[PDB]
């Protein structure tokens, strides 16, 4: 491909490929994210593309390139990432018809091309219907899930091909970099700190002070590095951002390297995700042939280079301290501080380590200025935070909201309420890195300061909703088991206390528990929080401590009364007999090895809980089904 | 030995980066599966690395392994979202009917179990996927059909 | 120099900027406990037991916290004590409590810290560590008592540069291992014993063979000769509450006599044998001018390091045996025919402070000259076993005719003292005269530097000499030699840092400046002797004129020489 010259040539090519999109009339696009590519996404693509090759359509080409730059296409097939609303899929959208089609399982793939493309009509039996209201939604913006979301960070996703560089350039991006090379760096840092931008993932520290401190360190060769790896098994944002549009991440890298003065950078992505790393390799190679990456970028003299390092699993690897060790080629054991990572990090060179949500808002801040970005949200902490909603809600998936709104409309209005008309119990924020919030504190605005006084931090941002069906002791034990399996084992507190807490919780949930275990849990939680080394051990006992602090009634029910209120712990099950529904078959006596049920034939039986082994075979073996687990 | 020819041209192509060790130990598993018990100290003594350090690297990350892997690997998700919809009992049903525990494989025919968490289909029930045939809504009685076509 | 003003526990402190808050509070008459910290290692922060409380109110580690202006700290607050107590309960919850069977009994630091912090009732009872004990040779590894402090890995990484062992697994089940749990003999270990010296628990110990010594003694037809090392005379007293560096030669000779040993000897006689043989070899190599530089063979660990890592230097190594094996050959060849005993019926026991000697004793190529070996700790345990009070013994001398010695063989327990024992003999043999006055002592080969270099002028002829203590400095000097910057003539290498006085068999000490005291003790022992020259010994000359008639003879080549074979297995 041709190499890019200075800014005026970039604008000329901008106009030349802006012509390409307005030399088209009809476009069709499919959700190419991992949500659609699990129940059939390319299958729907081939169920429809062969129809276009047998319906007298010539201009069918999908991948736009320089050879096909001057082809006026009557129909154009697009491949876009996570458009949203991944609860109901696969997602289909065509323009400029203006439809929103869900549930496109290949049973009527021929009707969409015959009706919407030719007759310009809209099929109503397959459109989205809300079970609560029954209304039919035809426009994307008319949908309640898209009604109050702010599409700001995700402006270009859902309408830009991640595999084509010419698609992102033709939208209006890569102009912030062109404005940046023609101006100084100190005012860039001043605009960054003035905008109120601070770290999205993890800590929440202001990025301006970190960038300025990296600037003030006089070193020959320092590093810029990316921690995009959602270790916690709660949400999906690392999936969405890169597979939607990776070029904005590269532009943010270029802005940061021009600002602080970096010449080579690294991106840490997990190798277990093949599609995302493949898209990054394609984007890096296409940009390298494009000429924005390398030496003498656009005739200025600034030099830059990117490497993509594939990780190897473990959740305790992106601590900002074990990641430099992992890239170096050693074990991911965190080291002590001070010295911090801003003074001597990767190979004893200065480093800056930002999550890839902070490197995404940089082009927007450069383009619009800090005055516009600070205008959204509470002035104490600006910006917007992305969330992944999951659990027992009608609509699940990705969401982006103006930070500062009340949680009630976030969980009920956006989520469409709780599924199966059940009752809501609790919300977990941040996954393992956060505590519980019950129904009583649902009217709290979402932000840093007020949530800090509630004991819970948003962390990555995964929001999971749990109903009355489950028992909280099992949920806390699940978190503790994950932390136990996922530690590293270097300092005594985390390594021993997590195992001890897991054993204590397993003892309690098995019905063998005794009095005074709650005080031991609180003491262990305090010690592990105080005396750990890295953040994982400092944050590990938070779910258990929060569950004790808010749900002591469940623990007292499990310890003394030996009954589980939600009936979710099988180790405390209680099988009971209906006297009227019993016909005295006696199969429960026969199939149970200990035979704790004893009675006369053709008569109701009585269960002795003292000698019952609670195997559950009594209800499932006698065909009458009069025995119920209550 | 034919093993000492496929490990030779990989230390010359993707080994020009100064400090790369994780990539080399990953492509070996990618191209052969079983990480051999003999190749490790060979690649150690080859370039500059003691065998102890790469043995420590190999046993830390859960992706790497030192036991035989079957042809077909089954994952049971077990993330925090796919845990509330009764995903604890499906692994119990697996171990009740097939025999092997989690992390232990029946090396005879083709089967292996693994516990990778929260794949990209999150929002579509507990997703117990076969190697390339990921499922949707699953029930402890549905397990049987997995043994039907995949056998 | 810039000083920092602070307060610690309500007391004003003046200390230089850069010291930690634990190492700068030791001079206030206060000491805070810690297990992961040693004076020879970089801080690691794995114990989390050395925590203190600053002004803000959060617990901060001390072994890796630089001090700055304006902090108030307290090391006796109830919160800190409670945290320490809970951390030690967490440690002892998963420790197999067979303190009767532990070799590290009454010296384990975990036991002392469990006594100090007043632990009385372990509330956390659960799953313990259950691993399997394997055999490795002279190093006994039991991964049931490991606390994963990481001292052994760091001392095999930061100092030795051998990289023999490393961490393995993760979480609660992590441990210390060689690759694939192979025995230490087949791994890259060189048996220096530094990992044994620093382990604060009973995980790493010695394979003890007091039993075989006991049926050797109990056999009515077996005659037992026991030999003592030069570096044992300065460190045994620490086992009995004395200040380190006290000369205890007569007391330990009396103790060995009362232990049932038939004959007791010192190895300084065989040491002077090695000195005169090595001087003859060096004169021969100077006259031919071939195979330079030439390396000593006094350290088995150095020989193993060459045979495993540098097999190309085998032709450049001296073929002289170690003094232990030479004394064994002398005892089983000459002394046996003089007394009139069969060769199979003589039992030779050695008391040496090194750990590689335990492995070196069982090489198939040495024809089993010595039968069993000991270290100083086992000797002290035997002395306390028989009930002998070490304080109130009476001084008595060695046996005959291999008991007396010279001053040249009493400085082998110091880095540099071997070549310093050979330069006097080389001066005497080449010049023809003997040094007088202070010219006997060479001040350029004394100290504790990593690499010591000297240019010695003898009768207008200059020779370049070098000393390397520690295998890391040895690797650095080998790199310098292979670079070809300068040419040497005679190179000494000792594997342990600081010479044989810091071997793995020496008793455990907590004082940070033990090396200076041991060097002072060795030098005082050397200066308190009438004869200071190896050539002036009588019985060495008698042995040559009765059995060999010439150094470097065919009989000496048959009995006092060995050959080395490469161990680098091709992969
Ligand atoms: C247990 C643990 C988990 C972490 N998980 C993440 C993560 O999932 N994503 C992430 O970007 N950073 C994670 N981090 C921390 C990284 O160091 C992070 O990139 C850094 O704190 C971000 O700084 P910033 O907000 O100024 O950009 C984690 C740290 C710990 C200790
Ligand atoms: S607190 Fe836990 S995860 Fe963090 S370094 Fe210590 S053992 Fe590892
Ligand atoms: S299963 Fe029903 S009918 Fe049979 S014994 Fe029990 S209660 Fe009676
Ligand atoms: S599980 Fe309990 S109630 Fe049911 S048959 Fe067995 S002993 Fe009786
Ligand atoms: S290592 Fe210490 S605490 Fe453990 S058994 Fe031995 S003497 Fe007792
Ligand atoms: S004996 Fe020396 S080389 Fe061997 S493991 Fe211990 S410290 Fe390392
Ligand atoms: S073997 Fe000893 S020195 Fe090594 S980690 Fe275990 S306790 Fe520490
Ligand atoms: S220096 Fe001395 S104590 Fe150390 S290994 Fe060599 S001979 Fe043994
Ligand atoms: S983009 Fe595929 S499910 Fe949403
Ligand atoms: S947590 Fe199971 S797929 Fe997301
Ligand atoms: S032992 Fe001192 S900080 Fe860990
Ligand atoms: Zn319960």
């Amino acid at each position: 491909m041709v190499k890019l010259k200075s800014i005026q040539e970039l604008e000329n090519l901008r106009e030349k490929i802006k012509e390409a999109k307005k030399k088209e009339k009809i476009v069709i696009r499919i959700c190419g994210g991992t949500g659609c590519r699990a129940s059939g996404s390319l299958a729907v693509r081939d169920e429809l593309v062969k129809v276009l090759k047998r319906e007298g359509f010539a201009n069918v080409d999908v991948n736009l390139s320089s050879d096909c730059l001057e082809n006026t296409s009557e129909v154009h097939v697009k491949m876009t990432g996570c458009q949203g609303f991944c609860a109901q899929g696969p997602l289909m959208t065509i323009e400029p018809l203006g439809v929103f089609y869900v549930g496109v399982k290949p049973e009527d793939v021929e009707e969409i091309v015959e009706k919407s493309i030719k007759k310009n009509e809209i099929i109503e039996r397959l459109l989205y219907h809300d079970p609560a209201t029954g209304k039919t939604y035809v426009k994307r913006d008319e949908n309640p899930f898209y009604a109050k979301q702010t599409r700001l960070v995700l402006k270009h996703c859902g309408t830009v091909d991640p595999a084509s560089v010419y698609d992102y350039i033709a939208e209006g991006g890569y102009s912030a970099i062109a404005k940046a090379l023609t101006m100084d760096r100190k005012q860039i840092i001043d605009e960054v700190i003035k905008s109120g931008l601070r770290g999205r993932g993890g800590a929440g520290f202001p990025t301006g002070e970190k960038w300025l401190g990296a600037y003030k360190n006089q070193s020959p060769k320092k590093y810029i590095i990316c921690n995009g790896d959602e270790g916690d098994p709660g949400a999906f944002m690392d999936r969405s951002v890169m597979e939607g549009d990776p070029h904005k991440v590269i532009e943010g890298m270029m802005i940061g390297a021009y600002a602080i003065g970096s010449d080579e950078g690294y991106i840490y992505v997990r190798a277990e995700y093949p599609l995302a790393v493949q898209m990054l390799r394609k984007a890096i190679e296409e940009c390298e042939k494009l000429g924005l990456l390398g030496d003498n970028i656009l005739g200025t003299g600034f030099s830059f280079r990117l490497h993509v390092r594939e990780g190897a699993g473990a959740f305790v690897c992106g601590e900002s301290t074990a990641l430099t060790y992992s890239i170096e080629g050693k074990r991911g054991m965190p080291r002590v501080r001070p010295p911090r990572t801003n003074e001597c990090g990767l190979w004893e060179m200065p480093t800056v380590l930002n999550n890839v949500e902070t490197f995404a808002c940089i082009p927007e801040i450069i383009l619009n200025g800090g005055e516009w970005f600070a205008s959204i949200g509470t002035p104490t902490s600006t910006g917007t935070k992305i969330f992944a909603l999951s659990g027992k809600v009608n609509r699940t998936g990705l969401v982006e909201v103006p930070m500062g709104l009340k949680l009630r409309e976030l969980i009920f209005d956006i989520g469409g309420g709780i599924a199966n008309n059940k009752k809501f119990k609790a919300v977990q924020l941040g996954g393992p890195s956060g505590g519980c919030v019950p129904e009583s504190q649902l009217d709290l605005p979402i932000d840093f300061d007020s949530l800090s006084k509630a004991g819970a931090i948003m962390g990555s941002g995964g929001v999971v909703v749990v109903d009355e069906d489950t028992c909280m002791v099992d949920f806390a034990k699940f978190f503790t088991n994950f932390i136990v399996e996922e530690s590293c084992g270097k300092c005594i507190p985390c390594r021993e206390g997590n195992k001890k807490m897991l054993e204590i919780l397993e003892r309690i949930t098995e019905g063998k528990g005794k009095e005074g275990d709650i005080e031991l849990l609180e003491e262990l939680g305090d010690v592990i929080i105080s005396a750990s080394l890295c953040g994982l051990g400092k944050t590990a006992p938070n779910p258990v401590l929060s569950t004790i602090k808010h749900f002591r009634d469940e623990y007292e029910a499990h310890i003394r009364d030996k009954k589980c209120p939600a009936g979710a712990c099988q180790a405390l099950a209680a099988y009971k007999i209906d006297p009227g529904k019993c016909i005295g078959c006696g199969k429960c006596v026969k199939v149970c090895p200990v035979g704790a049920i004893s009675g006369e034939k053709k008569k109701p039986h009585v269960i002795d809980q003292s000698k019952c082994i609670k195997c559950g075979a009594c209800a499932e073996n006698c065909p009458k089904g009069a025995i119920y687990k209550g | 030995d034919p093993r000492f020819e496929k490990v030779d041209e990989i230390l010359s192509k993707l080994a020009n980066e100064r400090g790369a060790l994780i990539a080399i130990l990953q492509h070996v598993q990618h191209e052969f599966g079983y990480l051999p018990e003999d190749v490790i100290f060979y690649i150690a003594s080859k370039t500059g690395i003691p065998a102890s350090k790469i043995y420590g690297v190999a046993t830390f990350y859960a992706q790497f392994h030192l036991k035989p892997r079957g042809k077909y690997v089954i994952r049971v998700c077990l993330g925090t979202a796919c845990h509330v919809k009764g995903a604890n009992k499906i692994l119990a049903e697996f171990e009740k009917q097939l025999g092997i525990k989690a992390g232990e494989t029946t090396s005879d025919l083709k089967f292996t179990l693994e516990r990778v968490g929260c794949l990209g289909a999150c929002g579509l029930a507990p997703t117990v996927m076969v190697n390339e045939k990921t499922y949707g809504k699953m029930t402890p009685e549905k397990v049987s059909e997995v043994l039907k076509e995949y056998s | 120099m810039n000083m920092v003003m602070l307060t610690i526990d309500g007391k004003q402190v003046q200390v230089e900027k850069g010291t930690t808050i634990k190492k700068a509070a030791e001079k206030l008459g206060i000491e805070i406990p810690g297990l992961c910290d040693d004076n020879d290692l970089k801080p690691f922060g794995a114990c989390r037991l050395c925590v203190v409380e600053d002004a803000r109110g959060n617990l901060v580690a001390s072994c890796h916290t630089p001090v700055r202006e304006g902090m108030v700290v307290k090391t006796n607050s109830p919160k800190v004590l409670k945290a320490r107590r809970v951390i030690l309960e967490l440690l002892l919850s998963s420790h197999n409590a067979d303190c009767f069977e532990c070799d590290k009994n009454l010296h384990c630091k975990l036991q002392k810290y469990a006594y100090e912090l007043n632990i009385r009732n372990i509330r956390f009872k659960g799953e313990k560590r259950n691993y399997e004990i394997k055999d490795n040779g002279p190093i006994y590894y039991d991964p049931n008592k490991c606390i994963l402090c990481g001292k052994c890995v760091r001392i095999c990484e930061e100092v030795q540069h051998i990289c023999a062992i490393d961490f393995a697994s993760r979480g609660f089940k992590a441990y210390i291992s060689t690759p694939f749990e192979k025995p230490l003999l087949e791994s890259d270990c060189i048996f220096c014993g530094q990992c044994v010296r620093v382990c604060p628990t009973g995980a790493l110990a010695e394979k003890t063979d007091i039993e075989r010594i006991y049926e050797a003694i109990s056999d009515p037809n077996k005659v037992v000769v026991v030999q003592v090392a030069p570096a044992v005379r300065v460190a045994l007293g620490e086992e009995f509450g004395l200040e380190p560096g006290e000369i205890v030669t007569g007391k330990m000779v009396a103790a060995l006599k009362r232990l049932g040993f038939d004959k007791v000897f010192d190895t300084q006689f065989a040491a002077d044998m090695t000195i005169v043989e090595e001087t003859a070899e060096l004169v021969e190599r100077l006259e031919k001018g071939e195979n330079f530089p030439m390396f000593t063979s006094c350290c088995p660990s150095w020989i193993l390091a060459v045979e495993k890592f540098y097999p190309e230097l085998i032709p450049n190594i001296s073929t002289a045996r170690s003094p232990q094996q030479i004394f064994g050959a002398i005892a089983k060849n000459y002394y046996a025919k003089k007394i009139g005993v069969a060769r199979e019926n003589m039992f030779v026991v050695s008391v040496m402070p090194c750990i590689g000697k335990k492995f070196e004793a069982t090489r198939p190529e040495f024809n089993n000259d010595v039968d069993a070996v000991l270290t100083t700790r086992e000797l002290a345990r035997m002395i306390k076993e028989s009930g002998i009070d070490f304080i109130k013994l009476e001084e008595e001398n060695f046996d005959s005719p291999l008991g007396e010695s010279t001053g040249a063989a009493a400085i082998f327990g110091v880095t540099g003292g071997v070549m310093e024992a050979a330069l006097r003999t080389a001066y005497s043999i080449m010049t023809g005269e003997e040094l007088e006055g202070d010219k006997i002592e060479f001040t350029a080969v004394r100290g504790l530097e990593g690499i010591k270099e000297a240019e010695v002028d003898i009768k207008g002829k200059k020779v370049r000499i070098a000393i390397a203590n520690g295998i890391g400095n040895a690797k650095k000097l080998i790199e310098k030699i292979k670079s070809g910057e300068t040419k040497y003539d005679f190179v000494e290498v000792m594997a342990c840092p600081g010479g044989c006085m810091s071997g793995g068999g020496q008793p455990y000490t907590d004082d940070p400046e033990f090396r200076k005291k041991r060097m002072e003790g060795i030098y005082k022992n050397d200066r308190n002797l009438p004869k200071r020259k190896s050539h002036e010994n009588e019985e060495v000359k008698k042995v040559y004129e009765e059995y060999y008639e010439k150094p470097c003879g065919p009989k000496a080549h048959e009995e006092l020489h060995t050959h080395y074979h490469s161990r680098k297995k091709e992969y």
